[PDB]
């Protein structure tokens, strides 16, 4: 959906997942697009249902991952008007042959 | 104005009409499985146009504020229900993850409410089912019963597995599922067991019971609830054959004992005392119903139709029509699927030839009766119809798929229904279906369509989020509930009986007590729709001074008693002397020679009888006997064997396969036993009225055959790698010039056919049997949906839709066909009890008088058998226990020692077996004290009737099964030993009978139907044992395939009669015949040394192999529909005698 946020604040970009009977090695990616961006901006590893995320790359030092449910949300603090644009959470199960896109949210940074 | 304009549009037809209109819009709609934006808008329309209903409703019962509106009708409850919720979820926020979408579909039972006539149809249907409160509680009590019994018996047992060994330890080597035995692809991991005549096991794999369960951990006989929906998959015979394999697989072959008392018990009074009591409500509400019922171009056009008109009346021209029918129908049933073009010429020519005499014919009559003056008799509007649509499909030759049109021509064999009157009886039922009972119809596919959007709605979303539960690829099963029309091909499959294969993935994805509900609520709602449609179709359809000398004396000899059972034990002898032809005679040296002299000092014997017979009775009264000529043929065909093993023609073509026709010895114990004979004589006598309705089903089979040939046959063939059984996907094999491509590459890819297919009008009977008797139907449905073409690589699910055609066929040439057979049967069988006019075939001279004291047994009562105990303690002592109070506190009692019997568990800590045995231990005391008590109120007899009888048996039972608990531990153990002493106890519950009066009236008529039932067991036993003779000297070498594995075969006497008796409910035959159906490498290999005898090769011929399934399924069909009708009749008698 949409998100309005204040520049200069923070903003937490939720994402959950649900496993009907877990899941090994799980891979998500959070990307940002824009008209003229597109960015891969946190992807990490989950290896069972019993453990933590590992975050494996992050290109933005403002991002940090919100900490657990089956969550992957992010806050992103310093909020810039340059951040406005379309975030959006991936989950991977390679062992399942399974992707999903989660709904993509659009952040609006307004003064 | 206000309420005027109000009060006049309710009442008005049209806007009854609109919202029945709107009604059914809505249920196309919910049909979808995620509605588009505009289908939204589209409901908020919906909700308007429900909501300006019930406005002019409240307008009219409510206007200017009178007291309250429109509330008595329950129908109007549901509408206000729907409203509001539809208006309450409305505002923003009821959940948000959303779980009452469910809900929504009770605006498509609002049908019920105006679709005119239905009502009436519900209210009679809940009228049906008020009569089995009895029959529920008793069948309860029984599963019950029998839940317990197979709880303490096979505690855990369902656990055993065959663990293997590893290269201060335990409970974690026992589960991980890693060091047990699968069988190749089976994902369940195979049974064992300790002792023998269970399951074995192979080298290095000891049997420890430890792991889940069997099938998803659903299947058990532990914690009496899984008992106890067990021993109910096993009263319905649903994949009940996969419960008798894994239980013998691991308590022993010896427990199929409990098995056949739990079939011959459940699965067949149940159901029969279930059926009885339905259509009694049935019968009786019709009854009720009908008493209440009681209380230049015209004249020259007429001048050249004058001669055309006085041709075609008077000769055999519409006869000649009736052959030309029959002879297009043998055309169109030669087509198969090879065949070379010097023979598809003939069938188009004759095809061509065909369609231009009947067209002919029909432009030539079609004037000498006016047009309009000639679309009036109906058969003339369909015989146009057919003609037309023949010539219409004739000159388009473009339908890719669809050319189902060059079988519309196949329904002009129908015409013979102007002569042919039980075709025209079939056409009758098959028509009043959507006639007289169009609204019951109409109800149950209501039913149908409630049920297929309610299991869509409520399971849907989780059959795709949690499908790698339930799947090997994490791809949909073939059965699943995700859209419309799997989710009806379910709701079908559960009214077919198919019920529990998809539970148990139904309940490992959506939670158990959902589809626990949901699918009980099915199969009990629409199995009794179905059945109430049955019986609504059934009950309004039919509404020398030495030469003399001599010859007294050998008649004085076959006429004495001592001969005759001679004979018959000489005739007893010589049949078992067959059993013990097993694999192993070749291994014993001591009892194959003395069968051998056996042999021929019975066929020795066997001729000396027949020569007396011959001499004392004359060749005039030997040969008219139809006895006497069965007995000769057989001494005949031992006759010539005999020749030939002694003349010197020793092993041939022939007398190799005449060694086999001694199985029919057993035959000579038919014309001895009363009890067989009167079975036969009562077969034979009904048999020809089966014959002319056999006629009429197979021409209507014949019609459904050519149209699956048709449809099929031609696309049934597919590679697979050999390695692993697998499908060659369209990426890789698009057909089969591209497996031959392979198979020339040095592949293994096997070109192969389903070897059960339409591929001739013969198989296609075969296929049709499967289908119709549900046994087999997967692998023919899997195979024919994804017949893409001829000659084309069968694709998952491209044809998908053809899926309708088997439901058209299990509609028709099941439902209509068998309820014409059970009219005709009942019409004959009428006719025959008339003809009689006595009483009660199926009974011999003796049983009947033993049955009619019976009868006197059953109806009366004790009066005053009670003196008293005269003077004494014992005085008061009777006035206190004879009282009711005391009665009713002993059947408390009870019904808490069964709660306490209930608590039984596998794997129960030593405290909770402490406890209970303790308790149990009180029970028995107490139970003891009220019957020693008793003994001094009573203290003259006691023992007058038989329910105290019953309590003095079960208390001392009880008292020995508690005595030597302690000698299990001092002296001679066994466990399995244990386990069945302890069973004893259920005595105690059998007591419940004695104050329930009405259960005790339906096992009173189940004591009057054993006698009856005990002969035809008889004759089914006879059968079984010449079949099983059959099949060890046929089937006993066969390959091990999917149907036949080292339990359950043909090898010895033991496995060939528990094959035998899993066949005669006809269950899981389609699996033993499939090993059968193997003729030749590369699926066999037909020079084989295997051990312990000369015969080598390792299948079987599959003429033989299907005359004999074949024929032992129609057989016992024959025979389990007479016990079902000696069931039926005597149920009657009882219920309308009282
Ligand atoms: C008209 O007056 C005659 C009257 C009794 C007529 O009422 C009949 C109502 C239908 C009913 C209950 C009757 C006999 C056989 C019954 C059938 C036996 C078959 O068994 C099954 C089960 C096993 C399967 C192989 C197929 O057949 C059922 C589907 C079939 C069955 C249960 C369908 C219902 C039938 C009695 C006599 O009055 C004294
Ligand atoms: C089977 O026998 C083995 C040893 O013979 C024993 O350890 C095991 O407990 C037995 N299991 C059962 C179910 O009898
Ligand atoms: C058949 O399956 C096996 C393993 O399942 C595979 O190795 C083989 O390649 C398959 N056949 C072909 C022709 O690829
Ligand atoms: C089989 O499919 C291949 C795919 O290209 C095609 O080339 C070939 O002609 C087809 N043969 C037949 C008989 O359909
Ligand atoms: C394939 O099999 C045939 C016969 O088995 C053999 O002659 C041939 O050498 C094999 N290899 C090839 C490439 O044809």
């Amino acid at each position: 959906t949409d998100i309005y946020a204040v520049n200069g604040t923070e903003i937490l970009l939720p994402c959950t997942f649900s496993s009907c009977f877990g899941f090994e090695d799980l891979h998500f990616r959070w990307t940002y697009n824009s008209s003229d961006a597109f960015k891969i901006l946190i992807e990490g590893t989950v290896k069972n249902e019993k453990s933590d995320p590992k975050v494996t790359l992050k290109d933005d030092d403002r991002i940090t991952l919100v900490g657990s449910m089956n969550n992957i949300s992010i806050v992103l603090r310093d909020l810039e008007f340059s951040d406005t644009g379309k975030y959006t959470c991936h989950v991977k199960n390679p062992k399942e042959n399974n992707l999903q896109h989660h709904a993509t949210i659009f952040l609006q940074v307004v003064d | 104005p206000l309420r005027k304009i109000a009060i006049k549009i309710l009442v008005h037809s049209l806007f009854s009409m609109l919202i029945m209109c709107t009604i059914l819009t809505n249920c196309v709609f919910m049909t979808m499985s995620n509605p588009p934006d505009w289908t939204k808008n589209v409901e908020y329309t919906f909700t308007g146009i429900y909501t300006f209903e019930s406005l002019i409703k409240i307008i009219a019962r409510g206007f200017c504020l009178e007291d309250f509106t429109f509330l008595r009708d329950p129908w109007n409850w549901l509408d206000f229900t729907v409203i509001t919720f539809a208006y309450v979820t409305e505002f923003v926020d009821l959940g948000n993850v959303s779980a009452l979408r469910t809900f929504r579909v009770l605006r498509a039972l609002k049908t019920i409410s105006v679709i005119p006539g239905l009502k009436t149809i519900v209210g009679a249907l809940i009228q049906s089912v008020k009569k089995l409160s009895d029959v529920m509680i008793l069948t309860v009590f029984c599963l019950s019963v029998f839940a317990l019994i197979g709880l303490q018996l096979f505690m855990g047992n369902l656990r055993n597995k065959c663990i293997q060994w590893p290269p201060f330890d335990w409970k974690s080597y026992i589960q991980d599922s890693r060091y047990h035995y699968f069988l190749e692809g089976f994902l369940d991991a195979l049974l064992c067991g300790n002792s023998s005549d269970a399951g074995q096991c192979p080298e290095g794999y000891m049997c420890v019971k430890a792991g889940r369960n069997p099938n998803y951990g659903y299947t058990s006989f532990d914690t009496f609830s899984w008992a106890f929906l067990s021993l109910f998959r096993l009263m319905t015979q649903d994949f009940w054959e996969n419960l008798y394999q894994l239980t013998l697989r691991a308590a022993g072959k010896t427990y199929m004992i409990f098995f056949v008392l739990v079939i011959f018990l459940g699965s067949f009074y149940l159901i029969n005392l279930i059926l009885a009591v339905v259509a009694m409500a049935y019968e009786e509400q019709n009854q009720a119903t009908l008493e209440e019922a009681e209380q230049d171009c015209s004249p020259y056009w007429l001048k050249v139709k004058h001669v055309v008109n006085l041709v075609v009346m008077d000769p055999f021209v519409d006869l000649a029509i009736t052959i030309c029918i029959v002879l297009n129908t043998l055309f169109m049933a030669m087509e198969h699927y090879p065949m070379t073009d010097h023979f598809n010429n003939v069938l188009t020519v004759g095809n061509l030839v065909f369609t231009g005499i009947f067209t002919a014919e029909m432009f030539l009559k079609i004037i000498a009766m006016d047009p309009y003056y000639y679309f009036q008799e109906g058969w003339n509007i369909f015989d146009g119809f057919i003609v037309t649509l023949s010539l219409v499909e004739l000159g388009l030759a473009n339908v890719e798929g669809l050319s189902v049109l060059r079988s519309f021509r196949l329904l002009r064999v129908f015409k013979l229904a102007k002569s042919w009157p039980t075709l025209n009886m079939l056409i009758k039922i098959i028509g009043n279906s959507v006639g007289a009972l169009g609204n019951l119809t109409l109800v149950l596919a209501i039913i149908v369509f409630i049920f297929a959007v309610v299991g869509m709605q409520l399971f849907g979303k989780s059959y795709k989020d949690c499908v790698c539960k339930i799947a090997s690829d994490c791809q949909l099963p073939r059965w699943h509930m995700n859209d419309f029309f799997h989710s009806f091909l379910i709701v079908f499959r559960v009214l077919c009986g198919e019920w529990i294969e998809t539970m148990w993935d139904c309940m490992e994805v959506a939670g158990q007590a959902m589809c626990l509900t949901v699918f009980m609520m099915v199969m009990v709602i629409g199995n009794l729709v179905v059945l109430n449609l049955f019986l609504a179709l059934l009950l309004s359809s039919f509404s020398g001074k030495q030469w003399w000398n001599l010859r007294r004396t050998c008649f004085r000899i076959v006429e004495h008693n001592w001969f005759e059972t001679f004979i018959v034990f000489m005739i007893l002898l010589s049949s078992g002397a067959l059993a013990f032809e097993d694999i192993y005679i070749d291994q014993r040296k001591t009892i194959k020679t003395m069968l051998e002299y056996a042999d021929k000092v019975f066929t020795y014997i066997f001729i000396l009888e027949m020569l007396l017979k011959w001499v004392a009775y004359g060749y005039q009264t030997y040969f008219t006997n139809a006895w006497c000529w069965l007995d000769f043929l057989i001494v005949d065909v031992s006759l010539v064997s005999l020749t030939a093993n002694a003349l010197g023609y020793s092993e041939l073509g022939a007398i190799k396969s005449l060694r086999t026709l001694r199985a029919l010895r057993p035959l000579r114990a038919l014309s001895r036993f009363e009890g067989m004979r009167v079975v036969v004589n009562a077969l034979l006598g009904a048999i020809p009225s089966i014959m002319n309705v056999l006629l009429v089903c197979l021409i209507f089979w014949l019609i459904f055959s050519i149209m699956g040939v048709n449809l099929f046959a031609g696309k049934f063939y597919h590679c697979i790698n050999t390695t692993t059984g697998d499908r060659f996907d369209i990426e890789d094999v698009n057909n089969h010039t591209d497996c031959l491509k392979l198979i020339e590459r040095n592949e293994t890819a096997r070109w192969k056919n389903v070897k059960v297919n339409f591929d001739n009008v013969g198989f296609g009977y075969l296929s049709l049997l499967q289908v119709a008797t549900f046994k087999g139907w997967m692998d023919i449905m899997y195979a024919a949906v994804d017949s893409r073409n001829v000659e084309l690589q069968p694709k998952y699910e491209e044809s998908l839709y053809m899926y309708l055609y088997f439901v058209i066929f299990i509609i028709f040439g099941s439902f209509f066909t068998l309820n014409l057979f059970i009219g005709v049967i009942i019409d004959n069988f009428n006719q025959q009890k008339k003809k009689f006019g006595g009483q009660d075939i199926f009974m011999t001279e003796e049983q009947k008088k033993y049955y009619n004291a019976m009868k006197k047994l059953g109806s009366k009562k004790p009066q005053k058998p009670i003196p008293r105990p005269g003077n004494k303690f014992q005085g008061m002592v009777f006035d206190f226990v004879t009282r009711q109070v005391f009665d009713i506190s002993i059947m408390i009692l009870i019904c808490l020692n069964m709660v306490t019997m209930m608590v039984e568990t596998d794997d129960q800590s030593e405290y909770v077996t402490t406890i209970l045995s303790r308790i149990n231990l009180v029970f028995i005391v107490l139970f003891t004290g009220e019957c020693v008590l008793k003994l001094i109120s009573l203290r003259h007899y006691y023992f007058t009737i038989g329910w105290n009888i019953f309590d003095f048996v079960v208390v001392i039972l009880s008292i020995v099964g508690m005595f030597l608990a302690e000698l299990i531990e001092k002296y001679f153990v066994s466990p399995t030993l244990f386990r069945v002493i302890r069973l004893a106890r259920i005595g105690r519950i059998l007591r419940l009978i004695k104050g329930a009066k009405g259960i005790r009236t339906l096992l009173f008529a189940l004591m009057m139907s054993l006698p009856a039932l005990f002969n035809i067991g008889l004759l089914l036993f006879l059968v079984m044992f010449i079949y099983a003779i059959f099949g060890m000297s046929n089937f006993a070498y066969v390959k091990r395939e999917v149907g036949i594995d080292d339990m359950f075969n043909f090898e010895t006497f033991g496995n060939s009669m528990i094959c035998l008796f899993q066949i005669t409910t006809s269950a899981g035959w389609d699996g033993l015949l499939a090993p059968i159906l193997n003729s030749k490498p590369p699926d066999c290999d037909p020079n084989k040394v295997n051990p312990g005898s000369s015969v080598k090769g390792d299948c079987g011929n599959p003429s033989v192999g299907i005359f004999f399934f074949v024929s032992y399924i129609i057989i016992s069909f024959l025979v389990v529909v007479n016990m079902y009708i000696a069931v039926i009749l005597e149920n009657f008698s009882v219920a309308t005698e009282e």
